[PDB]
């Protein structure tokens, strides 16, 4: 179907409180 | 602190027990396949405000708040191309509740990639100041 997540991801932001 | 006009794809709420930005994208892709979320959002635009307090989503006349995603409860937000062929940019927000016992996924579609990235940058700066 659609391209893989790797080909589509731009950025992610993580809350260090739950990391 | 900044405001953006976005569209709302939908939410998957009250999940129990997705560690990795790639896993979240795949989870939502499959959720769309399984009818839990639309592939394309309704055209209705909402105002998304981003700040140190978190993310707020309101109707385009500001009369009504739809969602309040507080910084305390945001676990992660992933920005990605929907992969549907029109280059539309999505924001998938994973959040939890006061006791950190349940999780919900909220998915929005931005007007442009520049805006999606701008939203992520404000959020990342917000975490930085903590």
């Amino acid at each position: 179907f659609r391209p893989s997540p790797l080909e589509r991801i731009k950025t992610n932001v993580i809350n260090p409180a739950y990391a | 602190c900044a405001e953006f006009r976005i569209k709302y794809v939908g939410a998957i709420e009250k999940l129990k027990l997705l560690e990795g930005p790639l896993d979240l994208i795949n989870y939502i892709d499959v959720a769309q396949q399984d009818g839990k979320l639309p592939f394309v959002p309704p055209e209705e635009e909402f105002i998304m405000g981003v700040s140190k307090y978190g993310i707020k989503v309101s109707t385009s006349d500001q009369y009504d708040v739809l969602h309040r995603h507080a910084l305390y409860l945001i676990i992660r937000m992933v920005c990605y191309d929907d992969g549907l062929g029109a280059g539309k940019s999505l924001l998938a927000l994973k959040t939890t509740d006061a006791s950190n016992e349940e999780y919900s996924l909220w998915v929005y579609q931005c007007n442009s990639l520049e805006q999606a990235q701008a939203i992520c940058k404000v959020l990342s700066t917000a975490f930085d100041s903590v």
